């Protein structure tokens, strides 16, 4: 009849499952609290925005990030857990790009965050693949006509991130500054950086 | 594995529930959902009991509605439980006692995978490529949207990782492959029926094979 299967309340599955591992000695003293600070507070895409921050500002350090990812995160020694293999891809006066992980959620945890709610659902999933023009715009991001829009699909072990225009306006601030207009919504690349009026 | 997880250009969705630089919340909107991930890296990296593959093919493995109408992070919470089961740590009674009611586990893999292919090419940069039209009934890293179309190579990688659809059943032989950029047109994936300009999918070498 195409019903739910009765279940226990999430949390209580949840943490029947913690309970059962540590009650066997199996979950080190500290461990998921551990893991939950740095979810919290390491992995950011304060990183990220930085990270582009130098970009923008230093054409040598841009044309690693470009080349070897991998190794400009490792000089600030942003690479961590799902973000082992950096790639960043440039947006230009022609190109858009935009990431999504369509068979579940991989996204470069360390320099990005992890994933938003919207990110993982089933829309973007199944839309941005397909439609990402449209998708875009109902985001509330116009892409016109002249641009190509590339969406990278994160099926294996690369963890991307954007590398968007740096926008009028900026010339001359510092990276803080830069790094201020630079959300996590312009790394995984369905907004463009903008500034105040 | 041609599930209902494998989402890309399914139709009929609607709205993404985002606006740009809309505000998302704290990481994690109820106490347990760091969870899943911090108990699939204790079995991952303390246990050793599984890999990341197996975790997500179990939840690939998740009874198709069952799937659509679960939380993201509660999946997981569901795929490691059913990975500590099947590897023997846990049992479902203990889950179902501890939990004071039903918890109901993905379904039993219906493949043993397969090893890493012995037949592959290394492609270069500029190349044509076609992805081989192949059906895998268990872990795959393709999505069916690209099967049996052609792109063209923009990044081999400078790493080798195993095979997914080894790995992903904690088979031996998963090897080691780099996997490729592959860029394909809009029109070669969706005919007239996109807004798109290219697609890349990050294939591994055991999925392609020379285009023509
Ligand atoms: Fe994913
Ligand atoms: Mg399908
Ligand atoms: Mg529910
Ligand atoms: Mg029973």
């Amino acid at each position: 009849e195409n019903a739910a299967p009765a279940q226990a309340p999430v949390s209580d599955r949840a943490w029947a499952l913690f309970r059962a591992l540590d009650g066997k000695g199996l979950v080190p003293d500290g461990y998921v609290e551990g893991w939950k600070k740095t979810f919290e507070e390491d992995f950011s895409p304060r990183r990220g925005a930085e990270l582009v921050a130098r970009a923008w500002t230093d054409p040598e350090f841009r044309q690693l990030l470009l080349t070897d990812g991998t190794a400009a995160v490792a000089q600030y020694g942003y690479l961590g857990p799902q973000g082992e293999y950096i790639v960043a891809v440039e947006d230009t006066p022609t190109l858009k790009n935009v990431i999504v992980c369509s068979l579940c959620s991989c996204t470069a945890w360390p320099i990005l965050g992890l994933p938003p709610t919207w990110y993982k659902s089933f829309e973007y999933r199944a839309r941005v693949v397909r439609e990402p023009r449209k998708v875009l715009s109902e985001m509330g991001t116009e892409i016109a006509s002249d641009i190509e829009i590339r969406v990278y699909d994160t099926t294996a072990e690369t963890r991307y991130m954007v590398l968007p225009q740096r926008p009028a306006g900026t010339e001359g601030w510092s990276q803080e500054q830069l790094q201020e207009i630079v959300t996590k919504d312009c790394l995984i690349g369905v907004a463009i950086p903008q500034v105040p009026t | 594995m041609d599930g209902v997880h494998d989402l890309a250009g399914v139709q009929g969705f609607g709205k993404v529930p985002h606006t740009v630089n809309a505000d998302i919340g704290p990481t994690f909107h109820a106490e347990w959902e760091h969870l899943p991930y911090s108990l699939m890296f204790a079995g991952v990296a303390e246990l050793g009991a599984f890999s990341v593959d197996e975790v997500r093919y179990v939840v690939e493995r998740m009874e198709p509605r069952h799937y659509m109408m679960t939380p993201f992070y509660e999946r997981y919470v569901i795929g490691v439980a059913t990975l500590m089961v099947e590897k023997g740590i846990l049992t479902q009674d203990e889950l179902e006692s501890l939990a004071g009611g039903p918890f109901p586990l993905s379904r039993p893999s219906e493949s043993e995978g397969r090893p890493a292919p012995v037949e592959t090419t290394t492609f270069e940069v500029g190349q044509r490529v076609r992805v081989r039209d192949e059906y895998v009934p268990g872990h795959i890293r393709m999505p069916a949207y690209c099967r049996g179309r052609v792109g063209t190579i923009s990044h081999r990688t400078t790493e080798k990782w195993p095979f997914p659809d080894a790995i992903g059943h904690g088979r031996n032989d998963a090897g080691e492959e780099p996997t490729y950029h592959v860029k394909f047109a809009a029109e070669e994936l969706f005919g007239s029926d996109t807004d798109g300009g290219s697609v890349v999918v990050d294939l591994f070498e055991g999925y392609l094979e020379p285009a023509a």
